[PDB]
RNA sequence: AAUCCCCCGUGCCCAUAGCGGCGUGGAACCACCCGUUCCCAUUCCGAACACGGAAGUGAAACGCGCCAGCGCCGAUGGUACUGGGCGGGCGACCGCCUGGGAGAGUAGGUCGGUGCGGGGGA
RNA sequence: UCGAUCAACGGAUAAAAGUUACCCCGGGGAUAACAGGCUGAUCUCCCCCGAGCGUCCACAGCGGCGGGGAGGUUUGGCACCUCGAUGUCGGCUCGUCGCAUCCUGGGGCUGAAGAAGGUCCCAAGGGUUGGGCUGUUCGCCCAUUAAAGCGGCACGCGAGCU
RNA sequence: UCGCCUCCUAAAAGGUAACGGAGGCGCCCAAAGGUCCCCUCAGGCGGGACGGAAAUCCGCCGGAGAGCGCAAGGGUAGAAG
RNA sequence: GCUGACUGGGGCCUGUAGAGCACUGAUAGGGCUAGGGGGCCCACCAGCCUACCAAACCCUGUCAAACUCCGAAGGGUCCCAGGUGGAGCCUGGGAGUGAGGGCGCGAGCGAUAACGUCCGCGUCCGAGCGCGGGAACAACCGAGACCGCCAGCUAAGGCCCC
């Protein structure tokens, strides 16, 4: 689905969405990227919604990178009220300026119209990008 | 093929202002120098899209000297993804490490049209005497078959100068 | 293998001695000679010295040693030094090292 | 168990740490540092009790010493 | 020489150490001008409250 | 006797002293080395520790150099964050002032420095 | 120096469980049940995207996976006025308003020949049946109908009735 | 659920709540204690009858990841093993 | 009886924000490779191919309250100075309080709900339901009301008429 195997701890505190993406952010694997303009918990099921929209969009062809991963467990109570925490029930924290997704090996006009679909499945505003000198060398 | 920009100096003059000003803070340095400079953003941009830490940029700037720089850093701030500052490395004649682009030459040359092409590096890091700087590298290897990993020194090595290696890594492959 | 047995026991016995905080009567012994050097730490400083080298004596290495002890006491006691602690370094207290130490009383002592 | 709550414990805080800082005047007996491992070793005129606890041996002032991979050190300088 | 410090804005609702400060400049009512030496300690308090009192030399 | 240089101790800074490669040293120090009678040794072994030695060797170890492949150290500039003072946004969050200011990274640096004492040359 | 799951672990007695719709007093809106209020997970309705089904396909009619909201009619969360009292479901009587329109009026599109439908737009003037069953609200069912609309008003209305 | 220990929450002194997130104690040892002396791990690669992923042996590499009676933390081979 | 909050200088203590991936874990893409998933040639040790399994290892790329090779701003404490204040310390007499709330910032619980709940640091209401602004309004902005005045200057907020 997308999810770790093996966790150290089952549940973990919410924390803030403060700041800028802190890495990720420079477009390392592909010809075109999708970058986050807003912070959000992006869900294993939103990610896979986007991934499939793109493969469906081209031919089973192309190449797709993803590059954000849902390692943060997301609890919810049932309709109860208050005794303990839990349960269940996975997100990836995503700050502004991060490259998620990022396709390659496809025509610009394909990638861009697929990346546009892809971001319609996301809770945040997004930006399509290309690739650069600015994405350096390393 | 050959590139120059401009450059100016600065001492005080807070970066935020300069950056509001259409200009682009940066620094000039090398073993014998370190100096505070700025440039025009819109000007710099056009050049850097081209040069891109691959070709040499000769600056200009007042005095007027004209200084043979390699760009060795660009900090783009992550929110707007747009350069906030630039490192300009000035050459002198002592060997210096750097990034050379890569010319992949051929047809798929076996399993042609085709397997999958898979270029694993658009660059290589190489120690080079500034004087002779091999502005690209033709790499063909018409052997070019399914599954292999070409290492390093199997590259042309345009005449001037040696790898900054590692000699064993992954350049391309077909599958 | 890092940091040998020799250098462990070396450190081991020094450290213990160095806590009590007396002057240190340190003993080097080569296969040929035996030297002894009385140190004050925290000044990192040597005060009295005695060697089978600078005394140029020979024959029966143990008996040679008893002498460089008396040699040390005598020179040392002359500066006021009476109490110290026997370093014994990385050497079993025995034989040549024992002998220098029991030759180092008659003079400053407790060994 | 799992749900109701299996958690809920914690122990009392141990009020651990440094109790005298550099150049504070102390007297024989004053404990200088309260600590779990050997996180500071005893220095000049400084004892260590069985719970790893460091005290002044003599009246004086406390100096701190960072000896690199020899760890950190607390001494008391007399003029007691 | 000496500074002229005058209270221009109320301390009501600012942290207690910010009030404690105006006691060290011994400023009590609003508008109050006070004339005291420029030395670094008297300057520390004057700076701490600088969003309230305005200064002159 | 000061000064310098080499060795031997022994401190100190705590890797800029480290690893690896290479080279070098035996007169003197030092080591390995000769032996196991004696003191003393090995859950077996003189390996180690110990003694009595002095034929040989600097092979090992140690010391001294030189190499930047690794390791270690590492600016300046710019950001992040932030004491204090102000704004903006439904929110998540964001910006301005003034003061402090990393981490990663880039440029470089580095194959140690040094105190006391001896022994020997100066 | 010994006898403590005095473990409800600062340890009422050496020695102790239940029930009350037969109940009582003192208090509490410091605290539950009703209603309101905040909230809106849940619920109802929109909207974005648009895999896909629809012979073909402009989405005529559908609409996966995901996304953003509106409303405050549900089930809840909270515990804010009210416990020196804000009577609770349902029916009856009497209405009034909202519009997310059940009918009638006017529209566009259609995979609209006509007639008859489908879908969406405008529109709140008026209308919106009678019965069997159950306390029922709902719902099912009979016979009709232009239609047999969904909500709010302390789940409207007990100093109006039952 | 109720006392005790470890960690986090805890906002770089101490302290700090919730029917917040996770674990442990109610023992044990006459040696698992005192001292003197000695010794140094785990792991990996190579070699070696029965021997196998592992028994024991030999080589090199291995600054501590092992051990420290039991939870966790801190500490620790210049020893606390 | 100068020691006080606050402030200046100096030392020491710390492991948060940020960041990092050296540890513990998680983790995307590629490479190289143990064991095999056994296609099988065996059905003798063999045994090769892997667009599947794969340790470690290299390369690119990330994440963490209970990870840290690092690490600020600030914070604590001591010395020396300023600081005469409804300051400070000592002894003793009298209390009341031990339901708090809003808001800002930092966390947890909750749903990146609540005029939610629970801690931290500040503040204000409480007790300033006295005054001015915000239409009206405990806690938002302004500002600490001893009395009087048919005088002046300002704060926030305002200057078309009310
Ligand atoms: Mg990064
Ligand atoms: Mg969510
Ligand atoms: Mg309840
Ligand atoms: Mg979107
Ligand atoms: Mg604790
Ligand atoms: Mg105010
Ligand atoms: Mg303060
Ligand atoms: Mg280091
Ligand atoms: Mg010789
Ligand atoms: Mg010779
Ligand atoms: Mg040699
Ligand atoms: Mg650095
Ligand atoms: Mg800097
Ligand atoms: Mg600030
Ligand atoms: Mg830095
Ligand atoms: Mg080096
Ligand atoms: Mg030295
Ligand atoms: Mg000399
Ligand atoms: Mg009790
Ligand atoms: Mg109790
Ligand atoms: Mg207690
Ligand atoms: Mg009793
Ligand atoms: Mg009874
Ligand atoms: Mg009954
Ligand atoms: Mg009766
Ligand atoms: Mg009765
Ligand atoms: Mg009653
Ligand atoms: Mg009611
Ligand atoms: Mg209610
Ligand atoms: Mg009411
Ligand atoms: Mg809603
Ligand atoms: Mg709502
Ligand atoms: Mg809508
Ligand atoms: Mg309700
Ligand atoms: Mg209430
Ligand atoms: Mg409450
Ligand atoms: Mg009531
Ligand atoms: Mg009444
Ligand atoms: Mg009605
Ligand atoms: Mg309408
Ligand atoms: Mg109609
Ligand atoms: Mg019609
Ligand atoms: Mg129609
Ligand atoms: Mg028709
Ligand atoms: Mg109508
Ligand atoms: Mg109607
Ligand atoms: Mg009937
Ligand atoms: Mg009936
Ligand atoms: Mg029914
Ligand atoms: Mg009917
Ligand atoms: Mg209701
Ligand atoms: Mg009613
Ligand atoms: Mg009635
Ligand atoms: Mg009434
Ligand atoms: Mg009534
Ligand atoms: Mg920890
Ligand atoms: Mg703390
Ligand atoms: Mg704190
Ligand atoms: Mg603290
Ligand atoms: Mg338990
Ligand atoms: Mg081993
Ligand atoms: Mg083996
Ligand atoms: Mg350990
Ligand atoms: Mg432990
Ligand atoms: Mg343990
Ligand atoms: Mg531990
Ligand atoms: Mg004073
Ligand atoms: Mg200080
Ligand atoms: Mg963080
Ligand atoms: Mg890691
Ligand atoms: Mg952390
Ligand atoms: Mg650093
Ligand atoms: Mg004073
Ligand atoms: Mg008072
Ligand atoms: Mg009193
Ligand atoms: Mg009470
Ligand atoms: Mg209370
Ligand atoms: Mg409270
Ligand atoms: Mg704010
Ligand atoms: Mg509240
Ligand atoms: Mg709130
Ligand atoms: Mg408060
Ligand atoms: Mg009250
Ligand atoms: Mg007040
Ligand atoms: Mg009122
Ligand atoms: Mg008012
Ligand atoms: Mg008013
Ligand atoms: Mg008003
Ligand atoms: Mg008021
Ligand atoms: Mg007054
Ligand atoms: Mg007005």
């Amino acid at each position: 689905m997308l999810m770790p195997r093996r966790m150290k701890y089952r549940k973990q505190q919410r924390g803030r969405l403060k700041g800028a993406t802190k890495g990720g952010d420079y477009v390392a694997f592909g010809d075109y990227g999708l970058v986050a303009l807003e912070p959000a918990w992006i869900t294993a099921q939103q990610i896979e919604a986007a991934r499939v929209a793109m493969v469906r969009h081209f031919r089973r062809g192309g190449k797709i990178f993803i590059r954000i991963f849902p390692d943060k467990p997301y609890t919810k109570k049932p309709l109860e009220v208050r005794m303990g925490k839990g349960k269940g029930n996975y997100v990836a924290v995503v700050k502004p300026g991060r490259v998620m997704f990022e396709v390659a090996g496809v025509t610009e006009e394909q990638a861009m119209e697929a990346l546009r679909i892809a971001g319609h499945k996301l809770p945040i505003k997004t930006k399509i990008v290309r690739r650069d000198a600015y994405d350096e060398a390393q | 093929m050959e590139y120059r920009l401009k450059a100016y100096y600065r001492e005080g003059e807070k970066p935020s202002a300069l950056r509001r000003a259409g200009k682009l803070p940066g620094v000039m340095y090398n073993r014998h120098l370190n100096r505070k400079v700025y440039v025009d953003l819109v000007e710099f941009d056009k050049v850097f899209r081209q040069a891109s830490i691959h070709h040499v940029i000769v600056l200009e700037l007042p005095d007027g000297q004209s200084l043979p720089t390699l760009v060795r850093q660009v900090n783009l701030d992550k929110r707007r993804r747009r350069p906030e500052h630039v490192d300009f490395f000035v050459l002198s004649d002592e060997p210096v490490e750097m990034y050379v682009p890569l010319r992949f030459v051929g047809t798929p040359a076996g399993v042609r049209a085709g397997g999958v092409l898979q270029e694993i590096h658009r660059d290589i890091l190489v120690k080079v005497s500034p004087r002779n700087i091999p502005e690209f590298i033709e790499v063909d290897v018409s052997g070019l078959e399914i599954g292999d990993s070409l290492h390093a020194s199997d590259l042309k090595l345009p005449p001037g100068v040696e790898l900054a290696v590692s000699p064993e890594e992954t350049i391309a492959a077909v599958v | 293998a890092r940091l040998t047995a020799y250098e462990r026991r070396k450190f081991r016995v020094r450290n213990r001695i160095k806590r009590t905080g007396r002057l240190r009567l340190s003993v080097f012994r080569s296969l040929k000679h035996i030297y002894a050097q009385i140190i004050d730490d925290e000044k990192g400083v040597t005060l009295v010295s005695a060697s089978s080298l600078a005394l140029k004596l020979k024959g029966n290495k143990t008996e040679v040693a008893r002498q460089v002890g008396r040699a040390l006491a005598e020179k040392a006691l002359a500066l006021g030094i009476k109490q110290v602690a026997f370093d014994r370094g990385p050497y079993k207290y025995h034989g040549r090292v024992k002998a220098l130490a029991e030759g180092a009383r008659e003079g400053g002592l407790e060994f | 168990a799992l749900a109701s709550t299996r958690n809920g414990r914690d122990s009392q805080a141990k009020r651990l740490g440094v109790k005298r800082y550099e150049g504070q005047v102390v007297r024989a007996g004053n404990i200088l540092v309260r600590q779990r491992g050997t996180r500071f070793k005893p220095g000049k005129n400084v004892g260590m009790g069985r719970d790893f606890t460091l005290f002044a041996l003599v009246d004086g002032v406390v100096e701190f010493q960072d000896r690199g991979r020899l760890g950190r050190y607390v001494h008391v300088r007399p003029l007691a | 020489p000496r500074l002229k410090v005058k209270l221009v804005k109320s301390p009501i609702g600012y942290p207690k150490d910010q009030k404690a400060a105006l006691k060290a400049l011994g400023l009590r009512r609003l508008q109050q001008e006070r004339v005291l030496e420029d030395t670094p300690a008297i300057r520390g308090n004057v700076e701490k409250v600088a969003h309230l009192v305005r200064v002159e030399v």
